[PDB]
């Protein structure tokens, strides 16, 4: 190229381009807070294990093999002088599952914060098994953490809905809970992240170990779910080799 | 400091200033080398201070004085890469002028040509000015001894005698005092050796220091040719005075 | 250690810190917005099936044509942006006609697919050192079917990334995942032409929000004897009726 | 691709103003004052020759340049831009008029060409607008004497008398109070000297003032004798001695 | 002042102090390269490179760190390998053109000037980046032996002794000590021994290393650039080990 | 965090003196499968593990023939790999047709370095993100070259690139003297390469559909075995 | 009695200065408490320690993680310092953050001083609040005793304030609050002009200027500048350069 | 958002925002309706209220006759529409010269879409903010042809389509009143349907409705006052229904 455009100067990266809630940038007034409502008929004590993750980890939970069933949903509403989304909750065996759908284009992090607070408040009454599955873009390799040991490097950190859940578990209103967290490296914006084959395999192996299933069938089903045009893989087959 | 798009290209600031040109002027004086040019009755002398802080460097390879053509010599203040680039451009321009117009290029016309190139650099967005100050010295057949100087801004002008560098103000003041004392506007010596000795004494008085044979670089322009004095000639001049 | 915005997914000629090109991934995401297109290649020929997703009732049935004829021995189906697909189809037809003119023979399907992938690679450096002709990569995925003496019946999937694969049965579109799973679980080499057509219709009805009918379902076939042809509405309706009869019992 | 074009360097502000042109005007207003006043039988152009460290030769650098034997110009702003514009104006005057009609162009047409060049500069994505303002004084057979002012935007206006640069408002007021319809060339020169005397901060001698006149023909400056129809230059530059003699006198 | 924010994202931008920060960043990249030194004896030039012992899978025959431009020109560099290799290729093209035109080997100062012009031309536009290599080259011509070092800015100078890389500073001191020990002159074999000694002194980082020494002298190699043979190389290694 | 401000293009250097886009291009290699290359004295062998999108997809053509005496295997980005393979084919044909001379392996490596270095210093182009393993035989014997897309070429007896290639490289380095003296029996060299590439497998085994072999030699023209042809080698 | 509240601004100079402030002298600073972060993008991270080999600010041994919005306390000089890692969600939630998070913290510990650190980009100066670009830093002061019911007074520095700037809304909410503390007396505002990039040295010089101006009453001088260990990972792996042998040599 | 400042940038969800912004600019202009009859095509357009001091003698017609058998209407920016119409007429004449056969409706629509696509392939150009309706008959039969072309270069075939501001109401009216099984057999029925559809959004149908009728054999008759008669008859029938 003879030259590059003079006006092609990037904007400062200090502020993220998060979606706007209210069109009034000079409101000078308190902004309304989203309201979250947890079902009152979920019967939490009937289940002794709850898993909190996002939609990207759907291949880790095959439907037919685990016998997923629907019980109730979390309703989130917000009024601005209009946002409303449905959060289904699944159940396999005796274990509940929350899989929030992140979308940095249309869904603000405040909804995720409210949902995480509601879920942690509801699940802290009985203290079941807590398993956190998520991804961070600042970690070099896969990380396994518990409530007593932090394996993250000083530069590495976890942000997002999983980060909100971990914050509520550690320094939130409800403390003392025991949790196991599995974090895998990823790239991309929230709700559109991508993984690698090795990371997917490691996640599948660790999930199978922590869920108690035969490695052969579990791995076969997980691989079939990954390769069936899953959004997490992306274009690994079409871009590399 | 600059603010906006006027940091990488040459456009007007809100105060009507070109910051890149001023920063190139700042870059010119980063070599910490001072030069002097004085015209005699039938000769012109340029003397540049030579610094060799490193004894692992060959002194004979350090030179900011260039022979543009048979009669024109050039002295550059600033970094040596842009100095050599300007030297090659000046050589090409002088040769092309001689080829196209049938007679040797005078010093003022070459200075104007370089100034026009500098103006191109200062107006074009994708081109940058050369952070060097050029001084052409010759003995023109129509104007006698001639010293002309051009800067990154595209401004050129002739001088009775000139000084340049970080400590140019003291040398300029001493030259003005000498001219007021004599009121002939040039040097009365009829031999170029005497003019070189006078320039050496003036530089010693202005800078308040004594030089060796390796601390000076002298070029003399006569009617027929411009030649750079060697170490032995400078030593002979020092021994004489 | 602070949260700052990352801009590695803006420029096409920019690598992610792990070495990925997010523009191609976004192009695939755009392709996912297109309607479902299915292609099944068996020893009796290749079958293509698309859904005519009509945004308005007054839209013409023949307006939407996502199954084209690259050549008498090469048919194509598209999913994604129609604008880029038009240029890709025109280039493929031009290449086929030029090959016929200069060689007096039909072009192999693999050669045509490679040519289309070379065209799709134009957003960067060309295959033969050619310069850049596209500001952004394509947003269309192609299913190319054909028949030739070298490899019998061939079916290929071509991506904007410039890499193509050979598939026995490939479905890409809005309902790509479910159709792909059904093809993986319900395919065998003993499928006949009728069985493949019925399977395509059943999968389309499975992955369609509205009721299946010939208005929003186009079926085309390519065989050695009759080249490439597209079934009309009457034959598709008869096939749908037969599928309903066989699924009832 | 992203190499065959460049975005426009001059763009409109939300208020409806071109920022680069305004900044060029600001740069012009920071330059040395240059003035021009028209008489009934001539035009006077004057400027102050500001200098660097007093070792340079002021005669080598001239801020008043002959465009055509009957048309001259002065500037306020940036020197190299003025020099480039002067060279281009001389070349355009020769190519467009002298080589076509056999005659030098009138003042208005040359001013229009210069304004067109400057406007093309302001409409480009590769160069910034020029940073000079030009006072052009000329004479032609069918329009007599004329004085024009050209701005960095390419807008030119006629003037009976005007001034640009640092001391422009005060000079404009003084010239308005001094100019009259019956003024002559000597009175115009005297008024121009008086106006310059109020703006120079240093020595007000002939070595720091550049003055030119569009007066009558000068057969002694033609360079040859023998053709009565041919006339000498109508543009003359006053020497230092003449300026000093006028300064000592009224 | 080593980090100029706001004036370091483009190649050809002057900072308010009047500095080009891309050039200084290229210099910083050079400072992280391998140590290479060059010495000038009475009638020749010696180059020494301290290389890291890589995997044994590499062929120890075709892998040579010191680059050859022309029969009388030797060259080493520190920085980025692709940039140095491209610069060596350009130098080879220039030498070939000069010899093809004027029927004589290109003089060292002319070669240095052409290389400096080519390197400096890459600091004039924002569509290119400066080379991230410092190059120590030299040779023998009709005027004698010449040794030059060229910086990423395009500035080149002639040196009695030049050093670059991680262990440059101490090496330079050793080079200065050499000038303080042999002011009158130096022979080629003594130059090889001292180059080996300086490389051994300045490689104390640890990971085993290897030494590569080449020389070009009129009275030892008939004015040609040749690598030091096994006997003299082993002698130099033994001398360097004994000196420590 | 401070790296994010200096990784926009290949023209920008970090304050510490880094070129991050080229580093990312190099890191893009490990996203591809594993390929191994090795030669003793007269034959050069490439072994490649092929990958498929799913069950119904075909397998990627890891090894592509460049000329009767030269071939390569690719690991990394498919577009850059195809561009460089076509470039090498064109260069071999150009050398043969113009100079009446077969292209040398070292000359091909120099050409690849020249082409790759240009995109690392000029704006408007993306650096290549594919590594190559080239095997050839010429008048100087058998040669194996590893080409790093930063613009680097190394000559070695054996190596391996791609995902999980560290185990194969360690095995090759440990047993270097075992296979470096295999002269005149290409089958042993091919089996040694297969054993080397089997060390990089993780929860997978070599089959008849995901293994490809390429062999060149003195009297053996460059040939490629795939499918049933490699069934004898398991 | 003095509170330091950094803002997420251009170049993160305030926040980094906070990292300069705490880790330069970790003896006098200890972790105090984590505030509610419902209005942030709060993260979870490990502990951070000074590079010179000092004890971590988190004295308690039962905590191994960290949150975004945290408050550290200096009991020797009674200074509260806030640290934020993730930016505030949107711009219309500043009012809620002021009147629902830091509002209880005011009058929770009876703080008698507020200090706000900010960095402004000179390019986005739409309202032209900058009048003397010769200087780089700027200071403004406000007293409740000397003022009843733009509204600030600035020292002879580089620069009123723009209505769009966060500082104006912060001041409006602090003054107009119906739950404001009775012990709040003085508000001080330090601002710096700088560009985006590696602002470590810029942050250090900004902190030096703040200490020299004695904006904080109980701010001791710093004689040795020590970075947190996390800054060693700003460019990535510590030995990343050694890895690319083919690229660096 | 960060992914909307260029036409060559893909969004993470798979959208090009500049195309959407061009569509929004299109939806800002006056309405335009195209209806296909059994053997005729009707193009209706909405004219903004004419000012008192505006010359009505040479006021431009919203429907431009590209060729003796092909007409064009637009919605969006007027000057860009003029540029597109000029290019389309030049291309039609060039095709007639080159192949001795007048252009078909589909070919001309494809050419217009191709021009609009080409004006999206560079970062230094602004795409046309015009959506066009092309109507006519192929010059060898009596089959009506109506096409809609969008700024992105996408062209589609319709039987009754509305583009412009408040086009949802007219589209719903056409959906609830137009049936492809029984298209209006006569020209009068199609004209009445178009006028009634336009009246759903036009404040005053006496001076803000323009009707053009295209029939086979390349006739093309533009209705004058007659539109006022249709409006009055529709009002009378509506009041009779009341």
């Amino acid at each position: 190229m003879l030259f590059k455009q003079w006006n092609d100067l990037p904007e400062p990266k200090h502020l993220l381009d998060l979606p706007e809630i209210s069109k009034n940038l000079q409101s000078l007034e308190v902004c309304p807070v989203p309201k979250v409502e947890f079902p009152q008929d979920l019967d939490v004590p009937q289940y002794s294990t709850a898993v909190i993750t996002t939609k990207i980890m759907n291949p880790l939970f095959p439907k037919n093999l685990l016998q997923l069933t629907s019980i109730g949903e979390i309703k989130t509403t917000l009024t601005v002088k209009v946002y409303g989304f449905s959060f289904p909750i699944y159940s396999f065996g005796k274990t509940l599952l929350f899989s929030m759908e992140e979308n940095f284009i249309s869904i603000s992090p405040i909804f995720g914060n409210m949902i995480s607070r509601s879920i942690i408040s509801q699940l802290a009454q009985f203290s079941p098994d807590i398993i956190v599955i998520g991804t961070s873009d600042k970690i070099a390799s896969m990380k396994v953490m518990t409530e007593n040991e932090c394996t993250l490097q000083p530069p590495e950190f976890i942000t997002g809905f999983i980060g909100s859940v971990l914050t509520q578990l550690i320094v939130g209103p409800s403390k003392g809970l025991k949790f196991k967290c599995l974090v895998a490296p990823s790239e991309g914006p929230n709700g559109f992240e991508k993984l690698s084959l090795s990371d997917m395999g490691s996640l599948v192996d660790l999930c199978g170990q922590w869920l108690g299933f035969e490695p052969s069938r579990y791995s076969e089903e997980c691989y079939r779910l990954w390769r069936c045009d899953s959004a997490a893989i992306g274009a690994q087959s079409g871009l590399y080799i | 400091s600059a603010a906006g798009y006027d940091r990488h290209i040459t456009i007007f600031s809100p105060e009507g200033r070109l910051y890149q040109v001023e920063y190139a002027f700042k870059a010119t004086n980063q070599t910490n080398i001072n030069s002097l040019a004085v015209r005699g009755k039938d000769c012109t002398v340029v003397i540049s201070q030579k610094k060799v802080p490193d004894k692992l460097l060959d002194p004979t390879t350090v030179s900011y004085i260039f022979c543009i053509s048979r009669t024109i010599g050039m002295v550059v203040n600033g970094p040596i890469p842009d100095a050599r680039n300007a030297a090659l451009r000046a050589k090409a321009e002088a040769a092309e002028f001689r080829y196209k117009y049938g007679y040797d290029m005078p010093c003022d016309v070459l200075a104007k040509r370089m100034a026009n190139l500098s103006q191109i650099y200062t107006q074009r967005a994708y081109m940058r000015p050369l952070g060097v100050i050029l001084t052409f010295v010759s003995v023109d057949e129509e104007l006698g001894p001639s010293i002309y100087k051009t800067d990154p801004a595209g401004y050129y002008v002739g001088y009775k005698a000139t000084a340049t560098g970080p400590k140019q103000q003291e040398i300029t003041t001493n030259l003005e005092n000498h001219f007021k004392k004599s009121k002939i506007d040039h040097i009365n010596e009829e031999s170029w050796e005497k003019v070189v000795e006078f320039a050496i004494t003036h530089m010693i008085d202005a800078l308040g220091t004594e030089f060796s044979k390796n601390d000076l670089e002298v070029g003399v322009a006569t009617k027929d040719k411009f030649f750079t004095l060697s170490a032995e000639n400078i030593e002979e001049r020092l021994v004489a005075i | 250690m602070f949260l700052t915005r990352s801009e590695y997914d803006r420029g096409v000629s920019t690598f992610s810190p792990e070495g990925r090109l997010f523009q191609v991934e976004y192009s695939l995401e755009a392709i996912k917005l297109g309607s479902t297109a299915i292609g099944i290649a068996t020893k009796e020929g290749v079958v293509l099936g698309v859904e005519k997703r009509a945004t308005s009732p007054l839209l013409e049935s023949d307006s939407i044509e996502k199954i084209v004829e690259i050549d008498r021995h090469i048919g194509c189906a598209m999913s994604g942006l129609t604008a880029d697909a038009r240029s890709m189809i025109e280039h493929a037809r031009t290449a086929a006609v030029t090959h016929n003119l200069y060689y007096d023979e039909d072009i192999n399907v693999e050669s045509l697919t490679q040519s289309v992938c070379d065209l799709a690679l134009r957003f960067g450096e060309g295959a033969s050192g050619e310069e850049r002709l596209m500001s952004r990569p394509f947003g269309v995925a192609l299913l190319i079917a054909g028949h030739d003496a070298d490899d019998g019946y061939q079916l290929f999937h071509a991506e904007p990334s410039g890499t193509f694969y050979r598939y026995n049965a490939k479905a890409i579109g809005s309902g790509s995942e479910g159709a792909q799973a059904e093809l993986l679980n319900e395919w065998h080499s003993s499928l006949t032409l009728k069985e493949a057509e019925l399977l395509v219709l059943k999968i389309l009805k499975q992955v369609m929000e509205e009721k299946l009918d010939e208005n929003n379902a186009q079926l085309s076939c390519i065989t050695k004897q009759d080249g490439f042809k597209i079934y009309d509405n009457e034959k598709t309706a008869e096939l749908i009726k037969e599928l309903k009869e066989k699924e009832a019992a | 691709m992203t190499d065959r074009y460049s975005f426009s360097l001059t763009t409109f502000s939300p208020s409806g103003k071109l920022g680069q042109i305004d900044y060029a005007l600001t740069a012009v207003k920071q330059g040395v004052t240059s003035l021009g006043i028209k008489a009934t039988n001539g035009v006077v152009i004057a400027t102050e020759k500001k200098s660097s460290s007093p070792l340079a030769m002021s005669e080598t650098l001239s801020k008043v340049s002959l465009l055509t034997p009957d048309i001259g110009a002065v500037y306020s702003g940036m020197g190299p831009d003025y020099r480039v514009l002067v060279d281009k104006s001389r070349k355009v005057a020769h190519t467009s008029y002298k080589r076509i009609y056999g005659e030098y162009p009138p003042t208005k047409l040359l001013v229009s060409e210069v304004a067109k060049i400057m406007q093309e500069a302001t409409q480009s994505g590769g160069v910034r607008p020029f940073g000079v303002s030009l006072l052009i004084a000329g004479h032609d057979e069918f329009n007599g004497f004329s004085l024009y002012q050209v701005d960095p935007s390419g807008s030119y206006f006629p003037w009976k008398a005007t001034a640009i640069g640092k001391g422009s408002v005060a000079a404009k007021t003084f010239l308005e109070k001094r100019w009259n319809d019956e003024l002559e060339l000597e009175d115009a020169i005297h008024i121009a000297l008086l106006t310059l005397k109020e703006s120079v901060e240093g020595e007000f001698n002939g070595d720091t003032i550049e003055l030119a006149i569009i007066g009558d023909e000068n057969p002694d400056l033609l360079g040859y004798t023998g053709i009565p129809t041919d006339k000498g230059p109508r543009f003359r530059k006053l020497t230092s001695q003449e300026i000093n003699d006028r300064l000592e006198a009224l | 002042t080593s980090i100029g924010t706001g004036y370091d994202l483009s190649n050809s931008v002057f900072s308010p102090d009047g500095r080009n920060f891309q050039v200084e960043y290229a210099v910083k990249a050079v400072e992280n390269g391998t140590t290479s030194i060059g010495i000038k004896c009475n009638d020749g030039v010696v180059f020494a490179v301290e290389k890291l012992i890589t995997s044994k899978l590499l062929v120890p025959q075709k892998n040579v760190k010191i680059q050859v431009v022309d029969r009388h020109i030797g060259c080493v560099y520190s920085g980025l390998i692709p940039d140095g290799r491209h610069l060596v290729n350009r130098g080879r093209e220039e030498a070939a053109s000069f010899k093809k035109l004027y029927k004589t080997p290109i003089p060292i100062p002319a070669f240095a000037d052409r290389l400096g012009q080519y390197v400096q031309a890459h600091t004039l536009y924002n569509s290119v980046r400066p080379f991230g290599v410092s190059t120590i080259f030299g040779g023998v011509d009709k005027n004698g032996a010449h040794l030059y070092m060229l910086e990423p800015s395009g500035s080149y100078w002639g040196y009695k002794g030049a050093a670059t890389g991680k262990g440059r500073q101490s090496a330079k001191a050793e080079l200065e000590k050499l000038v303080d020990h042999h002011p009158e002159g130096l022979s080629a074999r003594e130059a090889v021994k001292q180059a080996a000694k300086i490389i051994y002194l300045a490689h104390e980082d640890k990971k085993d290393f290897e030494l590569e020494i080449s020389w070009c002298s009129l009275s030892e190699t008939n004015g040609l650039h040749k690598f030091v043979k096994g006997d003299l190389l082993q002698e130099a290694i033994d001398f360097a080990q004994k000196e420590i | 965090m401070f790296r994010n401000n200096y990784d926009g293009d290949t023209v920008t250097f970090s304050p510490t003196g880094r070129l991050f886009q080229v580093e990312y291009a190099l890191e893009a290699i490990k996203q591809g499968s594993v390929t191994v290359g090795l030669r003793s004295n007269t034959h050069a062998v490439l072994v490649a593990l092929k990958r498929n999108a799913d069950e119904l997809s075909s397998y990627q053509k890891k090894i592509i023939k460049c000329d009767e005496h030269m071939g390569l295997s690719l690991a990394g980005l498919a577009p850059d790999a195809r561009v460089l393979s076509n470039y090498l084919r064109q260069q071999c044909n150009y050398s043969s047709l113009v100079f009446n001379r077969k292209l040398a392996v070292e000359r091909a490596g120099h050409l690849l370095c020249d082409k790759a270095q240009k995109n690392t210093q000029s704006y408007g182009g993306r650096p290549y993100g594919v590594g190559l393993l080239i095997i050839g035989y010429d008048k100087s014997g058998a040669h194996l070259l590893e080409f790093q897309p930063s613009g680097n070429v190394t000559e070695l007896y054996g190596t391996a690139i791609g995902a999980r290639s560290q185990g194969a490289k360690t095995y090759l380095e440990r047993t270097l003297d075992t296979f470096i003296k295999i002269d005149g029996n290409p089958d042993e060299l091919i089996k040694a390469g297969v054993e080397a590439i089997s060390q990089s497998l993780r929860d997978e085994s070599l089959t008849v559909d995901n293994l490809s072999i390429a062999i060149v030699g003195k009297d053996t023209p460059f040939t490629i075995y795939d499918g049933e042809a490699v069934a004898k080698y398991i | 009695s003095c509170l330091v509240l950094p803002l997420v601004s251009v170049g993160n100079i305030p926040q980094l200065s906070i990292d300069w402030l705490l880790n330069s002298q970790a003896n006098e600073w200890e972790y105090l408490e984590a505030l509610d972060s419902k209005y942030l993008v709060e993260f979870v991270g490990p502990l951070d320690r000074p590079e010179d080999g000092s004890d971590s600010l988190y004295k308690d041994a039962d905590m191994k993680y960290s949150s975004a919005l945290e408050v550290f306390y200096n009991k020797k000089r009674g200074l509260f310092a806030i640290q934020q890692r993730t930016p505030l969600v949107s711009v219309n939630y500043l009012n809620n953050f002021i009147v629902e998070i830091i509002l209880p913290f005011l009058s929770k510990y009876n703080i008698s001083e507020i200090c706000i650190w900010d960095s402004l980009y000179a390019m986005e100066d739409e309202n032209g609040v900058i009048v003397r670009p010769q200087e780089v830093y700027s200071l403004g002061e406000f007293y409740f005793d000397d003022e009843a019911e733009n509204w600030l007074h600035f020292t002879p520095t580089s620069f009123k304030i723009s209505v769009d700037q966060p500082i104006f809304k912060i001041l409006f909410q602090i003054l107009n609050a119906s739950q404001r503390p009775k012990a709040l007396r003085s508000i001080k505002y330090c601002s710096c002009l700088a560009n985006e990039g590696d602002n470590s040295l810029d942050s250090q010089q900004f902190l030096q200027w703040i200490i020299s101006q004695k904006v904080i009453k109980n701010a001791p001088p710093i004689v040795k500048f020590v970075r947190p260990i996390s800054w060693q990972g700003a460019y990535g792996m510590a030995d990343a350069r050694d890895k690319f042998v083919d690229l660096y040599n | 958002s960060g992914y909307d400042r260029a036409l060559s940038i893909f969004s993470p969800d798979g959208h090009i925002f500049q195309v959407e912004y061009a569509l929004e600019a299109v939806k800002r202009g006056t309405c335009a309706v195209g209806v296909k009859g059994k053997n005729c095509v009707v193009l209706g357009c909405e004219r903004r209220s004419t000012l008192k001091l505006q010359d009505t003698r040479i006021t431009p017609s919203k429907v431009s006759k590209i060729d003796s058998h092909v007409v064009l209407s637009f919605s969006g920016l007027n000057a860009d529409s003029r540029i597109l119409i000029e290019k389309a007429r030049v291309e039609a004449q060039s095709h007639r010269l080159t192949l001795e056969d007048p252009v078909t409706v589909e070919y001309l629509t494809r050419y217009v879409a191709g021009v609009q696509q080409r004006y999206t392939q560079s970062g230094g150009v602004r795409p046309f903010g015009v959506s066009t309706l092309i109507a006519g008959f192929d010059p060898r039969d009596d089959e009506p042809k109506l096409y809609q072309t969008e700024p992105s270069g996408i062209y589609s075939s319709w039987s009754a389509q509305t583009i412009g501001r408040n086009s949802k109401t007219v589209r719903e009216f056409l959906e609830k009143n137009y049936d492809r099984k029984e298209p209006p057999a006569t020209v009068e029925e199609c004209v009445k349907l178009t006028v009634r559809s336009l009246l759903e959004v036009v404040q005053t149908g006496a001076k803000n409705i323009e009707i053009t009728v295209v029939k086979p054999d390349s006739d093309i008759v533009a209705l004058s006052e007659e539109i006022n008669q249709y409006v009055t008859q529709i009002e009378q029938e509506k009041q009779e229904q009341q």
